[PDB]
């Protein structure tokens, strides 16, 4: 399963470029009678379009009675939009092979999600000028009607 | 009950349409002309340059007939074009 | 080595564009403020725009409506700039222009 | 406006927002919503898109009538409307089912040239503003708006060489430009191009 | 659950006709009473699985056409039969219990070529699994040209029948044994996963419009080695009127005097349709092979005079009998939603359905020229309906006063009048400067 | 519904009526107005 | 003159500008496009990818409602070139290029049975030219012509044309349609025999329209035992005669 | 992709010749709107 840094699932809030995401998986090993946690140190998760954009080694983070849980950090999605694949491929010669892939769509920044004018110190000037011109026009209309020629 | 209703449903009276569908086109056309005539007069009433009271008392009385005819004409034209109401 | 551990890969993001230091952008806001104040003083004290010929009869209740229309549109735009939706802005404009148009065409008809 | 479809150009995707003129779809959706709520007719959307060009060919006819009533006389406007109502050169691209930019555009072209001629021969600022508004309506519907932005200046330019400059020309053209150019940069597709 | 063991069967004649796309079962009984109490009820045992899918359950005395009250309950399940004359402590009464199950046997090879005949594997109980001790019993299969047991209490074929009788006394609730049998089938075996009927009644035009949307699928043996258009054309070229297990043409049976038929798809309409003599032949775009889907729409119009009767009690009280199904001759429906749309002013007064429904709802849905509030929409939901067995007419009594009849032109005229008054207002207002 | 030869006749009739009304209007306007 | 103009206009619009596009009208109706698109829509997985030339992407995505690879608004020429290089390369290279982009089905247009003329084989040369400006050392346009300079689909055709993907994916089972094996194309007017068309080892045919106008193939999943699909094919096909002698296979060193 | 001459007659009947004539007549009065019309033409 993958999700936002704060737990917000994908369906609740689709992904976009430069959005912190986390990924987690679990591995279990059968030994004849019952399952147990599988402890390995070379497993890799890949986020790829047609080529790997992210390739991270999964690190042990949590445990349980029958499985062992691995997870990447809080990595930041790339700045390229498109339909990406989160895939974990465990292929160790000797053991069973396991593939888990999910195809999601990383969107682009919407016209709403951009630092507003008041947040940028570079645009205080232009907004101040717009406000000044609108207030001078408002005082000019009044003084043009009120006064006589 | 289902049997009581099923027996009620066999009452010799059957549905008889108010205005047969075969003669609904004709009516429509007829209605149309009236809907076009009276309505148009009302619109011309505006701009007469008479008193406001006269141009209102005339516009309303001409529209309370243009509308009444246009509603029926619309129903009949809809029915005749295959979209039933 | 076709099957085995492989080296990692991390994306490389670009550096977002830099924003001018704050103390260098407040001076220009102050310049613009002083400029607007000077404009208003130039009008108020150059014998122009002197506040005479103010209507006070029945047409005054129309003059205020005229002012109410103008300033109200600039308030709607302000609200819109602050986050209000576009449909709410259109509906507000409709509601405020329906009577405002009348009151502000009557003011102009009464003021010769 | 913030659509991003993954069902096209599969790996790469299409942003759509910056590669699409949202003037025809917006008009279609508005007519659909209006018919659905204000008239009681819940017409399908496929019938609102198949019968869009025929419905807007009578609007192009009225636009031609109004534009030709300013050049000569009303009778000439009626003649021009009758001609353009059925001329094949327009029917080729306005046939029912042709749900493309041109159907709407070629109406907005005439609706804009009628206001530019009213403003250019009256000097009114309000008519120049209407011309600018419908010009913006066109930059957001068809990629051939580059016609207007290059044919309205020429006109003015010509009138300057012929020694026919008048305050009406200044008023009309400066209003049209000031309004339309700043309103045509708001269309994500056409953005910053007018200046560069 | 365990019901009272107050009945001793002296015969059990269970026949199963596999001829069509549903299982039709018939149980002839000559039940007798044991415990010394006048009783009026009788239990019939179904398994859990087959009980989940039961499309019709009828009972009746063999003497005449008297349908005894029979209801399915609401881990073998039970149906209950209720008698009108409680039987004496010792009495012998014969009965016929008919049932229809939506289940059919699964394709045995699963993958079969375009022209090979297909076999189906169907597994059920062999010994009579009832809630009482039976004295005699039999069992018979009919409806296939070839029967063959799977991994064999054996049967002796008699023509196209496969009779095997465990005649000797049997302890009740004998469920240990399972009987799997493969038969031969050469019918498309088509099933409708979803149906959305819509009947629109109109008093002004005096017409009833039917419109159905079918989500169909053939669940026969899949096509091995993909689909080859050349093999299909070759078969068409030589195999004249040869039975097949794919769907080429469907035959919808509409009511008498239908008009303005139409057959549509989700990508425009289909031009391969032909309506003759209360019949409508429709050919899909592609032949529905085993495991393929096809979602489509059919529509037609009828005179409202032969579906709506006027109550003689009050001239403004109407009754309606509307069929439940009108479709292919041998189909199966896993879900039906019968919606009836009555005019803008109706007021439902009474409702009756011949077969049990799963949910009935009343709402409103606006349509063309519906300004105040939409048509009254009454929706019935059904689960397991079979084509020829699910006969019946839903009956709907309602009210429609003349004042609601004439309210439609009045609403349209009110809209037009308001528009005219607004035009007048905005045309007689000085906005000049 | 309506066939194709009927819609052709209808289109032609609409066109002819339009062009005749236009000619009548032009004649009236040119003869009764300087 | 006015009335004559009205008549001329009505005639021109009824004769020249009133022809449908999805249905193709001795003088029967041909509805192969909608048939194939609807099959794709109803009997394919909802997340399948369809790979076809860029001319039909908008209908393949509007009527079939499936993910495509290239549309009519060609904004990335390199993607149209990747898609054109996979319909011109040997079946193995085509399988690789398509699988690497997660393609599920492949849709070709063939009008050789009823003389359509706008089929895929006609625009093949453009598929070659667009995919030659990016990989000039792999797809050569002069290798599809005969030794003389002719574009031939007959027996005399080049081995490169005979081995391309579009060729054996469009002309599959076409000779065996007409008895005697003497199938005669109707757009190029050339005779085809059963030997001219080599078998397909990597793709399965899942649908062919009624008039053989649209053909839909599906990429088969890689072999479980991890061998080349071509060897699997040659094993099932040429089974009656195998090398029953035992000889060291002359492999390389096992890592 | 240039167009041949018959298409101009195909798309406009009886109105192809009148177009130059009208440009001329509109070049005889030469008002302000007529300059726009001529440039367009
Ligand atoms: C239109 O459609 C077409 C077709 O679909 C699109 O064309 C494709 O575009 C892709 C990217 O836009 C492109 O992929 C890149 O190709 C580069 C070219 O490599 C070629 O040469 C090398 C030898 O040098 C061969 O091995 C290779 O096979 C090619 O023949 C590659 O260099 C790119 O690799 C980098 O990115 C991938 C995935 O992002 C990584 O796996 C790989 O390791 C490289 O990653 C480095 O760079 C990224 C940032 O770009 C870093 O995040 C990462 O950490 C690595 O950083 C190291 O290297 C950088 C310097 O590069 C250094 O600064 C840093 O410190 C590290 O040392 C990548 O594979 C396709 O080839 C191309 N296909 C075709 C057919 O053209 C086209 O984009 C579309 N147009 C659109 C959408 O507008
Ligand atoms: C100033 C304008 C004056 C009028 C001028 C123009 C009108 C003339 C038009 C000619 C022919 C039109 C009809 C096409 C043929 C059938 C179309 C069809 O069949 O399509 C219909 C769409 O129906 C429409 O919406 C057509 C509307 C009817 C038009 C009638 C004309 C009157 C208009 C006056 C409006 C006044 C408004 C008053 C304000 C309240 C789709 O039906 P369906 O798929 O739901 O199937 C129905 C089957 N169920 C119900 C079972 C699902
Ligand atoms: C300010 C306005 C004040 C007055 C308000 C009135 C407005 C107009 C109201 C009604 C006029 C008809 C409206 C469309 C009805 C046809 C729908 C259709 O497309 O029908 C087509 C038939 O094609 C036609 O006959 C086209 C001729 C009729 C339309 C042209 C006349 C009116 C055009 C101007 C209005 C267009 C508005 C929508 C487009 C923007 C079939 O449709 P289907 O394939 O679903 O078959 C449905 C039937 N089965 C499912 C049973 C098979
Ligand atoms: C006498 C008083 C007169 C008042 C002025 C009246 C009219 C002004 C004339 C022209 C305005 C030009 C500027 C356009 C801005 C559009 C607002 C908007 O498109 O919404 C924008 C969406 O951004 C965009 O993508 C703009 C892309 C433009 C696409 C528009 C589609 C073209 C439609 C053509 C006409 C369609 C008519 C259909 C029926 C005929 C914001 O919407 P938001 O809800 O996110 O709020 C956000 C509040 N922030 C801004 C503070 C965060
Ligand atoms: C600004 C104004 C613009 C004016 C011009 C605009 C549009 C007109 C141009 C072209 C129209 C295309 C014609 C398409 C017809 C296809 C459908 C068809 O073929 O209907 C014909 C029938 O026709 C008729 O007899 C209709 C005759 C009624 C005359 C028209 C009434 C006036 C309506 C206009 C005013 C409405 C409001 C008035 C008050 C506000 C076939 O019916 P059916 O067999 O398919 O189904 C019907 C099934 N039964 C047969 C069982 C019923
Ligand atoms: C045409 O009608 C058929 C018959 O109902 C529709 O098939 C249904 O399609 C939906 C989605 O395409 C299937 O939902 C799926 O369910 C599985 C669970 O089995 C789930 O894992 C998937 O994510 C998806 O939600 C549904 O199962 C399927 N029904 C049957 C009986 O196969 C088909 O969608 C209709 N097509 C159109 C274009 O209307
Ligand atoms: C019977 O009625 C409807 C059948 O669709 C269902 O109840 C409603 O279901 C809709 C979903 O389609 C919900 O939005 C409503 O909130 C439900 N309740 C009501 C009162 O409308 C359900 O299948 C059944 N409802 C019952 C048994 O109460
Ligand atoms: C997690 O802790 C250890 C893992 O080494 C072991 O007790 C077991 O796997 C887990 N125990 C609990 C209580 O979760
Ligand atoms: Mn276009």
């Amino acid at each position: 399963v993958h999700s936002h840094a704060d737990g917000t699932s994908y369906d609740e809030e689709p992904y976009k470029i430069k959005d912190k995401v986390i990924y987690s998986v679990g591995f279990s090993e059968w030994n004849g009678e019952e399952w147990l946690p599988h402890i390995a140190d070379d497993i890799q998760f890949e986020l790829r379009q047609v080529d790997p954009y992210y390739r991270l080694t999964l690190s042990p983070s949590g445990n349980d009675s029958e499985t062992q849980y691995y997870t990447t950090g809080e990595f930041i999605l790339p700045d390229r939009h498109g339909v990406f694949t989160f895939l974990t491929d465990y292929r160790k010669i000797g053991l069973s092979f396991t593939t888990d892939k999910d195809v999601k769509a990383i969107r682009h920044l919407a016209n709403d999600e951009y630092p507003r004018s008041w947040e940028i110190s570079n645009s205080w000037v232009y907004i101040s000028a717009i406000c000044g011109v609108i207030v001078a026009w408002i005082f000019f209309v009044v003084s043009f009607v009120t006064t006589s020629s | 009950t289902y049997e009581q209703l099923y027996k009620e449903f066999h009452s010799s009276k059957s549905f008889q349409p108010f205005i047969h569908l075969d003669t609904q086109p004709k009516f429509a056309i007829c209605g149309l002309i009236v809907t076009l005539a009276v309505l148009s007069s009302a619109l011309f009433a505006v701009g007469s340059k008479s008193s406001y009271i006269k141009k209102l008392f005339f516009y309303t009385i001409l529209s309370v007939i243009g509308s009444l005819f246009a509603g029926l004409t619309t129903v009949f034209a809809s029915n005749s074009f295959g979209v039933y109401v | 080595d076709k099957f085995g551990i492989k080296p990692e890969i991390h994306h490389i993001f670009h550096a977002e564009p830099k924003r001018v230091a704050k103390p260098i952008a407040v001076i220009f806001v102050l310049i613009i403020f002083i400029t607007i104040l000077s404009l208003i003083v130039t009008w108020l004290n150059s014998c122009a725009a002197a506040f005479n010929n103010i209507p006070t009869g029945v047409t005054a209740v129309y003059f205020l409506g005229f002012i109410a229309t103008i300033v109200g549109f600039e308030v709607i735009f302000a609200r819109y700039y602050l986050g209000t939706s576009i449909f709410e802005t259109l509906f507000s404009s409709l509601y405020l222009g329906a009577p405002g148009l009348l009151t502000s065409t009557k003011f102009l008809r009464s003021f010769g | 406006l913030n659509w991003f479809d993954d069902r096209t150009w599969y790996p790469l995707g299409r942003v759509t927002g910056g590669t699409l003129y949202p003037g025809l779809m917006t008009t279609s959706a508005f007519i659909w919503h209006a018919l659905r709520n204000w008239l009681g007719l819940p017409i399908d959307i496929r019938n609102v898109c198949v019968l869009f060009a025929p419905l807007f060919s009578g609007v192009t006819a009225w636009a031609t009538y109004e534009f030709t009533k300013e050049i000569k006389d009303a009778s000439a406007g009626l003649l021009a409307a009758g001609f353009i109502a059925i001329v094949p050169g327009y029917i080729s691209r306005s046939v029912a089912g042709s749900y493309d930019n041109e159907a709407i555009a070629i109406t907005l072209l005439m609706v804009t040239f009628m206001f530019w001629i009213k403003a250019q021969k009256t000097g009114s600022i309000m008519h120049a503003t209407c011309a600018a508004l419908f010009y913006f309506y066109m930059v957001s519907a068809w990629g051939g708006y580059v016609f207007i932005t290059n044919l309205i200046p020429l006109h003015v330019f010509l009138l300057i060489l012929m020694g026919r400059y008048s305050s009406k020309l200044y008023s009309a053209y400066t209003t049209w430009y000031a309004i339309g150019t700043v309103a045509s940069m708001q269309i994500p597709f056409v953005g910053f191009l007018p200046i560069r | 659950y365990e019901p009272p063991a107050t009945w001793e069967n002296v015969d059990y004649k269970r026949t199963i006709d596999v001829s069509n796309a549903y299982i039709s079962e018939t149980i002839e009984i000559t039940i007798k009473n044991i415990a010394s109490e006048p009783a009026t009820e009788y239990f019939t045992a179904f398994e859990s699985g087959i009980f989940s899918k039961v499309s019709f359950f009828s009972a009746y005395f063999t003497n005449e056409a008297t349908f005894l009250n029979s209801q399915l309950l609401a881990e073998i399940r039970y149906g209950i039969i209720q008698f009108p004359n409680a039987i004496s402590p010792q009495e012998e009464v014969s009965l016929v219990i008919k049932s229809f199950y939506n289940t059919v046997g699964i394709p045995y090879p699963e993958h079969v070529g375009m022209s090979e005949e297909q076999h189906l594997l169907w597994e059920t109980n062999r010994l009579p699994l009832s809630a009482y001790d039976t004295k005699k019993a039999s069992f018979t299969l009919i409806g296939s040209s070839s029967f063959e047991e799977y991994h064999p209490l054996l049967g002796k074929a008699n023509g196209n029948s496969f009779e095997f009788g465990p005649w000797e006394d049997i302890p009740r609730f004998s469920s240990n044994e399972t009987l799997a049998i493969v038969y031969s089938h050469n019918a498309p075996l088509n099933q409708v996963v979803n149906l959305r009927r819509d009947i629109w009644l109109s008093h002004w035009a005096s017409t009833i419009q039917f419109e159905e949307y079918y989500e169909l699928t053939n669940k026969a043996a899949k096509l091995s080695k993909g689909f080859s258009r050349l093999e299909l054309m070759k078969q068409i070229q030589t195999q004249n009127m040869r039975q097949t297990h794919f769907v080429t043409v469907l035959d919808m049976l509409l009511p008498e005097g239908a008009t303005d038929h139409y057959f549509t798809d989700l990508v425009g309409l289909v031009s391969t349709s032909h309506a003759e003599r209360d019949h409508f032949f429709i050919r899909p775009r592609f032949p529905i092979f085993g495991g393929w889907n096809y979602n489509f729409t059919v529509g037609w119009t009828n005179k409202l005079s032969d579906f709506l009767h006027v109550s003689s009690g009050s001239d403004e009280k109407f009754v309606a009998s509307i069929p439940i199904l009108n479709g292919p001759p041998d189909t199966v429906y896993d879900n039906v939603e019968l919606s009836v749309f009555l005019p803008e002013g109706a007021e439902i007064f009474d409702i009756d359905s011949p077969v049990p429904f799963t949910n009935v709802s009343i709402e409103t849905q606006k349509s063309y020229f519906d300004l105040n509030k939409g048509h009254v929409k009454l929706t019935f939901s059904y689960r397991n309906l079979i084509s020829q067995v699910a006969n019946g007419q839903v009956l709907i009594k309602y009210d429609y006063p003349k004042s609601s009849f004439f309210k439609k032109p009045l609403s349209i005229a009110c809209y037009i009048f308001t528009a005219l008054m607004g035009v007048f207002v905005l045309k007689t207002l000085n906005m000049n400067v | 519904m309506i066939s194709d030869e009927q819609l052709n006749s209808l289109a032609i009739t609409f066109g002819i009526v339009m062009m005749t009304l236009i000619v009548i209007y032009h004649a009236v306007d040119s003869t009764m107005s300087p | 003159y006015l009335y004559l103009f009205v008549f001329h206009s009505t005639w021109v619009t009824r004769t020249a500008y009133s022809s449908p596009s999805v249905v193709l009208p001795k003088l029967a109706l041909i509805d192969d496009f909608r048939e194939a698109y609807y099959w794709l829509r109803m009997n394919s997985d909802e997340d399948s990818k369809v790979a076809a030339w860029w001319d039909y992407g908008y209908q393949i995505g509007g009527m079939a409602d499936r993910t495509t690879l290239v549309d009519n608004n060609t904004w990335n020429n390199t993607h149209i070139a990747i898609v054109g290089k996979a319909m011109a390369s040997p079946e193995e290279k085509s399988y690789e290029i398509l699988k690497e982009h997660d393609v599920d089905y492949v849709l070709v247009i063939f009008g050789g049975l009823i003389g359509f003329g706008g089929d895929d084989i006609n625009k093949f040369l453009w598929m070659i030219r667009i995919s030659e400006g990016i990989w000039p050392e792999e797809i050569k346009e002069r290798d599809f012509y005969t030794a003389e300079g002719e574009y031939r689909v007959d027996a005399r055709a080049s081995e490169t044309m005979r081995n391309s993907l579009l060729y054996k994916m469009s002309y599959k089972d076409f000779p065996q349609l007409f008895n005697g094996g003497q199938a005669t194309d109707r757009v190029r007017q050339q005779m085809i025999t059963p030997l001219d068309v080599p078998p397909l080892d990597y793709f399965d045919e899942v649908f062919t329209s009624e008039n053989w106008m649209v053909r839909i193939y599906q990429l088969k999943k890689d072999d479980a035992q991890g061998r080349t699909l071509r060897d699997v094919g040659e094993l099932t096909r040429s089974s009656t005669k195998t090398r029953r002698s035992i000889k060291r296979p002359e492999l390389g060193l096992r890592v | 992709q240039p167009v041949s001459w018959p298409a101009f007659f195909f798309d406009t009947h009886f109105l192809i010749w009148l177009f130059p004539a009208g440009v001329f007549l509109l070049f005889l009065d030469l008002k302000d709107e007529h300059v726009f019309v001529i440039a367009y033409s």
